[PDB]
């Protein structure tokens, strides 16, 4: 299930592959696993404590793992100790880095979506940006703000915050 | 021309309740025969039965909201005195 | 030794309180005063112990339980006040409120997130039960921690296995009879119904350690309740009953013979092929492969803790048992083979090949392969031959198929000078066939490669010699290829298996037979153009 | 947050006033806060009523004033509204019946605290875009700062 660049996949990403398996063959999820693979797998420290598994799935087969994103997330946070799991496409070896980052944003909080970005200047002159999500999704998604937060950190570098407005 | 998914070859990763029906823990007491050692064991299983597990903690948001009505219930109910 | 510490201590005392009653309330440690809590309750710890000066009266010993009592509860911050708990534990204070802080402390060591805040839990909650004098109310904390087994996270779960498997070493006898049936039956559970490996594997280690200090009288009762479990219908509770008194061959060790008369029935009904003939449902096929799996490693664990190969006594019962392993060496599931693979390699060590032929009362597994001999080693052969061709074949599943191709070749051979050739034969042509249609599979050419350097230097020097050209043969065809100069892995074998061929055999018959090699390749391409033509 | 004030009787309470238009309470023994209410536009300032505990007066941008009841946050007890710019401050008199409010119009006005119009109004010409005003303590003066120095 795990595909890399031509190397010997590491134990997480083995131990990743063997759920995901358990999951093809023995749950009802044969018909849409059978077809899938991913590309890699990491794990990250945010939050003081607190821990996130990055999957890195292929560019074409992205949107098919969007149909079970939730199903699957929920068997691995699981089958783990309440990690927070996210899945995320593999753009880096066409677009620039902004796209890259955009790209990356808008798959890392997949179950919401992207409405509008501000930027507030403080009093001592440092900038802060808030990410503004759908009020739709919010119970779903509002206890991994700071995991989103944190892997945008890990991977792209920059500071971002996440919030819900009220009017649409 | 089956396997069962796991590299390594243990008892311990068969991988039990995949397929097929799942066991209870009364079906481990049923079929013995009867006897007052037995029935005791049933009594202390019981008993263990009757004893809660520990929950998941909940998450960091609504265990804030929970203090939240807490504190609020608390400070109405000390400024119902002024009224 | 500093004499101005006794002069200053009560003024020390005085501070610590103060910093305590500050800093410890709820919110109070973030940021910058996190780490002021962490070396506050440190400092206290050492004022605590040192009950010989200094000491802190028994009053004020429960208001520094307060204190901890207040710190574990901020569920904000990490618990820093478990030092400071144990301390207070040791000097035995006997007020109501420890039961009800060790309540939460046990509710900690489960749920806690930060591994070596679960450590500490533990550590505090064993220290509670064993030291101190509350003999009516040690029956509840035992059944609340079974009632933890279910937890759905694999650490809390895991966590309760480690304080389970401390308190078997540590209670006395007595305690140990009271509450074995309270133990060993939600732990069977547990075996077979988790997620999780490691959990299974701590709970099979656990149960083991309560059979290692149970009285015998209790064993029996014990298995009395594995036997009734493999009578029963259930498939999962067959499977169970055989992974159970798996375990009892360990504790019993030597023992197990006295139990070991009713097993042998048992085992026979389901290992026989009759059973699993016809299943027209996917869901009962890997029932019956599970329970198929579980009872050929009953049969393993009792080769090694028994010695099972020596036996004479059950002979009608044996020998239906040592011929369905031989019928499971074909079964298409990997895991079945190879559990019947390492069955017969444990005959195969254990006698010696001169030993078979030379019989070309006795133990029922030498006189089955005895009889009949040379149909036996060819159906080993043909088999080992089939299992190469499976599709899940790794480097450890090919050496045991190798080591048992290692011990047919051997018994051919010394038959033959009172089928070697057919048997070396058989693994060339499947090299050859490999490389012509799919080059980038290197398993089975790895596995027939050592077969070749192995049977050669088991054989004497001369005796190699009517054998030389057909091991080098397959050799020298990976020697040089084009997809050899991309991948190196079997020409870098092949270089290292004809270097023990030139200091085994002498280096003229080496060169005199790999001109053989080289001679019989010329006249097969000097055809080769006139079938071009 | 532009403003924070203790509350003077429960003293253990706070208000607070934030950038989007919403008011906090919090609670410092418990160290969380209460309850928060967003209206139409940023308050400026807040002021509690010295002589009733749960009563607190907001200053906000739409040239209005708004008297709550901290317990039933869901309706203003009653709404103020002479103004015809942005209120900026607020300050009650001792006796808790009365209060005056600054605004971005170069005027103070003086409201009771159950009427919904101002008592009075006091201007000047040279007097501009008055940015605090303090209720004096002995319930006889006001006192007013503004931009022109």
């Amino acid at each position: 299930i795990v595909k890399p660049n031509g190397e010997k996949p590491d134990e997480f990403e083995s131990g990743i592959s063997q759920a995901l398996l358990e999951l093809e063959m023995n749950s009802d999820l044969k018909a849409q696993l059978r077809e899938l693979n991913i590309t890699a797998a990491k794990e990250i420290e945010v939050g003081g404590g607190r821990k996130a598994i990055i999957i890195f799935v292929p560019v074409p087969q992205l949107k098919s793992f969007q149909k079970i994103q939730v199903r699957l997330v929920r068997e691995l946070e699981k089958k783990f100790s309440g990690k927070h799991v996210v899945f995320i496409a593999q753009r880096r070896i066409s677009r620039t880095l902004t796209a890259v980052h955009d790209a990356i944003l808008e798959d890392l909080v997949f179950p919401s979506e992207i409405v509008g970005k501000r930027i507030r200047v403080k009093l001592d002159g440092s900038r802060l940006i808030k990410v503004h999500l759908d009020k739709a999704q919010q119970n779903n998604v509002e206890h991994k703000v700071e995991t989103f937060s944190g892997v945008y950190k890990k991977l792209t570098g920059k500071d971002v915050n996440f919030e819900f407005p009220e009017f649409q | 021309e089956r396997s069962e998914a796991s590299l390594k070859v243990s008892e311990f990763n068969v991988s039990s309740e995949g397929s097929g029906e799942k066991l209870v823990l009364a079906d481990l007491l049923e079929p013995v025969k009867t006897s007052s050692s037995l029935a005791t064991v049933k009594k202390q299983l019981s008993r263990v039965k009757s004893k809660k597990t520990v929950e998941l903690p909940l998450n960091k948001e609504e265990i804030e909201r929970i203090h939240r009505e807490v504190a609020f219930n608390k400070t109405a109910q000390v400024l119902s005195k002024w009224d | 030794p500093l004499p101005s510490i006794e002069t200053k201590a009560e003024q020390l005392t005085k501070h610590l309180f103060l910093l305590l009653k500050d800093y410890a309330k709820l919110g109070a440690a973030r940021g910058q005063n996190f780490h002021l809590v962490v070396n506050c309750f440190k400092c206290v710890t050492i004022l605590v112990k040192k009950v010989k000066s200094y000491q802190i009266t028994e009053k004020q010993l429960q208001v520094l339980l307060a204190y901890a009592e207040e710190d574990i509860y901020d569920t904000s911050r990490q618990a820093t006040a478990f030092g400071l708990l144990k301390a207070i534990l040791s000097r035995k204070l006997l007020v109501p409120e420890i039961d009800e802080v060790m309540r939460k402390v046990s509710k900690l060591a489960v749920s806690a997130q930060s591994e070596p805040a679960r450590v500490q839990c533990r550590q505090v909650f064993l220290k509670y039960i064993l030291d101190y004098p509350l003999g009516d109310k040690l029956r509840p904390n035992l059944e609340f921690m079974l009632a933890q087994l279910n937890y759905e996270h694999e650490t809390g779960r895991e966590s309760t296995l480690e304080m389970i498997a401390y308190l078997f070493d540590t209670f006395p006898q007595g305690l140990l009879h009271e509450n074995c049936g309270m133990f060993f039956i939600p732990l069977c559970l547990m075996t077979i119904n988790d997620d999780s490996a490691t959990c299974k594997k701590m709970a099979s280690m656990t149960i083991k350690s309560l059979l290692g200090k149970i009285s015998l009288e209790k064993k029996d009762w014990l298995f009395d309740m594995v036997t009734t479990w493999f009578g029963a219908k259930k498939r999962l509770n067959r499977q169970l009953a055989a992974l159970i008194c798996g375990l009892f061959v360990e504790s019993e060790g030597v023992d197990f013979e006295k139990r070991l008369g009713t097993v042998l029935p048992v085992i026979e009904k389901e290992i026989d092929p009759e059973n699993f003939k016809d299943i027209m449902e996917e869901t009962e096929e890997k029932a019956a492969d599970r329970l198929l799996f579980s009872f050929l490693t009953l049969i393993t664990k009792l080769i090694k803790e028994c010695n099972i190969i020596q036996f004479t006594k059950p002979a009608e019962t044996l020998s239906k048992i040592w011929s369905h392993v031989h019928s499971h060496l074909r079964h298409p599931h990997n895991w079945v083979w190879l559990t019947a693979a390492q069955i017969f390699g444990l005959l195969f060590a254990s006698c010696q090949p001169e030993e078979l032929i030379q019989k070309w009362p006795e133990p029922v597994a030498i006189k089955f392969l005895a009889s009949d001999l040379d149909q036996k080693m060819k159906s080993i052969s043909l088999a080992s031959c089939h299992q190469l061709h499976s599709k899940f074949l790794d480097q450890s599943l090919g050496e045991q198929v190798v080591k048992n191709l290692l011990f047919a070749a051997k018994v051919l051979y010394l038959l033959e000078l009172y089928t070697l050739l057919w048997l070396i034969q058989k693994l060339s042509r499947i090299a050859k066939l490999e490389a012509a249609y799919s080059p980038r599979n290197p398993l089975k050419r790895t596995c027939i490669f050592k077969f070749l350097g192995a049977v050669a230097m088991d054989l004497g020097i001369d005796k190699v010699k009517p054998y030389l050209p057909m091991i080098i043969a397959p050799l020298f065809r990976e020697l040089n290829s084009t997809y050899s100069e991309q991948d190196p892995l079997l020409k870098n074998l092949s270089q290292e298996i004809i270097e023990l061929l030139k200091k085994l055999v002498g280096l003229e018959s080496f060169s005199l037979a790999f001109a053989s090699v080289q001679k019989q390749a010329n006249e097969k391409r000097a055809l080769r153009k006139k079938r071009k033509a | 947050i532009s403003s924070v004030k203790f509350n003077p009787i429960e003293t253990f309470l706070l208000g607070s006033c934030a950038s989007d238009r919403n008011i906090v309470l919090y609670d410092m023994r418990q160290a969380t806060p209460l309850k928060k209410v967003i209206l139409d536009m940023r308050t400026n300032t807040i002021c509690w009523n010295p002589m009733e505990a749960f009563i607190f007066t907001a200053a906000n941008e739409d040239y209005n004033l708004y008297t709550f009841d901290m317990r039933a946050l869901d309706t203003p007890v009653m709404v103020h509204m002479d103004h015809v710019s942005a209120v900026l401050d607020v300050d009650y008199s001792p006796t808790g019946k009365e209060f005056v409010s600054a605004s971005f119009d170069k005027s103070i006005r003086i409201f009771p605290v159950d009427k919904s119009r101002s008592r009075e109004v006091y201007h000047t010409k040279r007097m501009q875009h008055v940015i605090c005003v303090k209720w004096t303590s002995d319930s006889k003066y006001i006192m007013c700062g503004s931009d022109e120095m």
